[PDB]
DNA sequence: TTTTCAACATATATTAGTAATACTTTTTCTGAAGATAAAATGACTCCATGG
DNA sequence: CCATGGAGTCATTTTATCTTGTGTCACTTACAGAAAAAGTATTACTAATATATGTTGAAAA
C-alpha cells in the first residue's frame, strides 16, 4: 500500500536503513514480501514522494529515509537544481566543483550558473575555496564543511622565531653572551654526559599559547623543526633528537656572509655572482 | 548603446540614409536610451554641427520598397519640391523627419494618382 | 458608422541635488629512391665449475 | 685439466626515415572565466515646453 509501504518501508529507514550501504538487495533482504513491481511501483513513487531517496555507488543503486525537511527542500528546488542539488551533497566533504559538474549535468555553465546562485540565497550550499589553487570554488553543503585544510598563509615564522629561543636553552644552558666566551662552560660538566632531545617537549611547551590557534600534532611539529633543520638553525640528531647550530651567533680570512658589507661604490673591481651565468 | 551612437555620428556625417528609429529596432530596446547614451556621448566629446538631416535624402530609400514602378522616380521629383516648399512654408521645424518625409511621399503618390494604404507607408 | 476632435495621458530632456542598488562593462589573472640507424641475430670467446 | 653454461662483444639485417625531381615569361589575388574597479541606470521630485502615441471615445455625419 502506498502509504502504509511507505510508512513503514520508511521505518525501515528511520530505524536503521541499513545506513549508507543499502542497496535494492537490502529490501529482499528484509521484506521481500512485495512482487517486485510493486515494491518498485513504490520505491519510485516515495522517490517521487520524496520519502525516500537513491545514492549512486557500487553495485545497483542505494536507497535511503528522507525526511520532509530536505524532501520539501529539493521538491522547492526547481527542475534544473532537483538533479543539480542532491547531486552536490553527494560529495558531502570535499565539496564539487564548476566544470565538473557541468559534464556531469550536460548543462552550459550560462544556467548552471543561476541555479547555483538561488542556491547561495537559498544557503545549503557554500562558497569553499581549498587548498588548491583559487581558481575554483568548490561547492559542498552550506552546512558541513570536513576538507583537507597548519594554514596555507603565513605567521609561520611567529611562532618558529619562539621555538627555536627554548630549543636554544636546550642545547646548552641559556643565551651567555656578553664577552668573549660566556657559552657552556664546558657545557656544564662532560658535554657528552648531557643526551637531550627536544621533541615531544615541544608540545607541552606549546601549551603556553600567548596566541591566536588551536593546539598542534606532534607530526606537523616535526616539519616545523624540519624548516629549521634546512635553515641550518638547528640540527637533527637521532629520530626525534635536536639540537642548535650554535648560529644563534648569527644573530649576534673568513666565512660568515653576516658581519660583512660590500663597499659597492666607484671601483669597478667586485665579485658579483652574475657576469659570467 | 555604445557601439550604436558611435556607429550613428558617422553615417550622419556623410549625410546618408539612416535613422535612430531605424537603428534601435534590430533590438529590443526603446529609441530613448540609445538616444540617451547618444546625446550624452554628445557632451563628453565636442562634436560639429553638420549632422543635420532632411527629408530629401531619406525620401530616396523610403522611395525604394514602395515597390510600384518608373513613376516613382517622377513621383520622386514631385515629392521632393513638394518638402522642399514644406521646408520653406515653415512647418517641418522641431517635427521627426521621417514622419513628415513619408507624409511628402503619401502626398506626391496620390499626387501621382496611386492607391498605397497609410499603414503601407508607414512600415 | 466613420471620421475628426479631443482629450488624457504620458514620455520625452535639462539641472540638479542625494543614496542606494543594481548592472554592465572594463581590467587583471590564472589552469618519388637510396643512404642512416636500431635492434634483433648470432657467433666468439672469456671465463664458471667438475670427474 | 678440461667440456660445460652463460654472458659479453661484435658483424648483420630490417625495419624506420629525407632529400630531391628540365628550363623562361606574363598575370595573377595564444581560452575562458573570475574578480575587482568604474561607472552608470533607476530610483523621486517641479517645471516649465512640444511632438508622438494610443485609445477611446466622444462627438459628429
Amino acid at each position: 500500500q502506498l502509504s502504509d509501504n511507505a510508512k513503514t518501508l520508511h521505518s525501515q529507514m528511520m530505524s536503521k536503513g541499513i545506513g549508507a550501504l543499502f542497496t535494492q538487495q537490502e529490501l529482499q533482504k528484509q521484506m521481500g514480501i512485495g512482487s517486485l513491481t510493486d515494491l518498485m511501483s513504490i520505491v519510485q513513487e516515495l522517490l517521487d514522494k520524496n520519502l525516500i531517496k537513491l545514492v549512486k555507488q557500487n553495485d545497483e543503486l542505494k536507497f535511503q529515509g528522507v525526511l520532509e525537511s530536505e524532501a520539501q527542500k529539493k521538491a522547492t528546488m526547481s527542475a534544473e537544481e532537483a538533479l543539480v542539488y542532491s547531486y552536490i551533497e553527494a560529495s558531502g566533504r570535499e565539496g564539487i566543483w564548476s566544470k565538473t559538474i557541468k559534464a556531469r549535468t550536460n548543462l552550459h555553465q550560462h544556467v548552471v550558473l543561476k541555479c547555483l546562485k538561488s542556491l547561495e540565497s537559498q544557503r545549503y550550499v557554500k562558497s569553499v575555496k581549498s587548498v588548491k589553487f583559487p581558481t575554483r570554488k568548490i561547492y559542498m553543503l552550506y552546512s558541513l564543511q570536513p576538507s583537507v585544510d597548519e594554514l596555507d598563509i603565513e605567521f609561520i615564522n611567529s611562532l618558529l622565531t619562539i621555538v627555536w629561543r627554548f630549543i636554544s636553552e636546550n642545547t646548552f644552558p641559556n643565551g651567555f653572551k656578553n664577552f668573549e666566551n660566556g657559552p657552556k662552560k664546558n657545557v656544564f660538566y662532560a658535554p657528552n654526559v648531557k643526551n637531550y632531545s627536544t621533541t615531544q617537549e615541544i608540545l607541552e611547551f606549546i601549551t603556553a599559547a600567548q596566541v591566536a590557534n588551536v593546539e598542534l600534532t606532534p607530526s606537523n611539529i616535526r616539519s616545523l623543526c624540519e624548516v629549521l633543520v634546512y635553515d641550518d638553525k638547528l640540527e637533527k640528531v637521532t629520530h626525534d633528537c635536536y639540537r642548535v647550530t650554535l648560529e644563534s651567533i648569527l644573530q649576534m680570512s673568513i666565512f660568515n656572509y653576516f658581519k660583512m658589507f660590500p663597499a659597492s661604490k666607484h671601483d669597478k673591481e667586485v665579485v658579483y655572482f652574475d657576469e659570467w651565468t | 548603446n555604445v557601439i550604436a551612437s558611435c556607429l550613428y555620428v558617422a553615417c550622419r556625417k556623410e549625410k546618408t540614409h539612416h535613422m535612430l528609429i531605424d537603428f534601435s529596432s534590430r533590438l529590443q530596446v526603446s529609441v530613448y536610451s540609445i538616444g540617451a547614451t547618444f546625446l550624452k556621448m554628445v557632451k563628453k566629446l565636442h562634436i560639429t554641427e553638420l549632422p543635420l538631416a532632411d527629408p530629401s535624402l531619406f525620401i530616396q530609400h523610403f522611395a525604394e520598397k514602395l515597390d510600384l514602378a518608373d513613376k516613382k522616380i517622377k513621383v520622386v521629383k514631385d515629392a521632393v519640391k513638394l518638402a522642399q516648399r514644406m521646408s520653406k512654408d515653415w512647418m517641418f521645424e522641431g517635427r521627426r523627419p521621417a514622419g513628415i518625409a513619408g507624409a511628402c511621399i503619401l502626398l506626391a503618390c496620390r499626387m501621382n494618382n496611386l492607391r498605397r494604404t497609410h499603414t503601407e507607408i508607414v512600415a
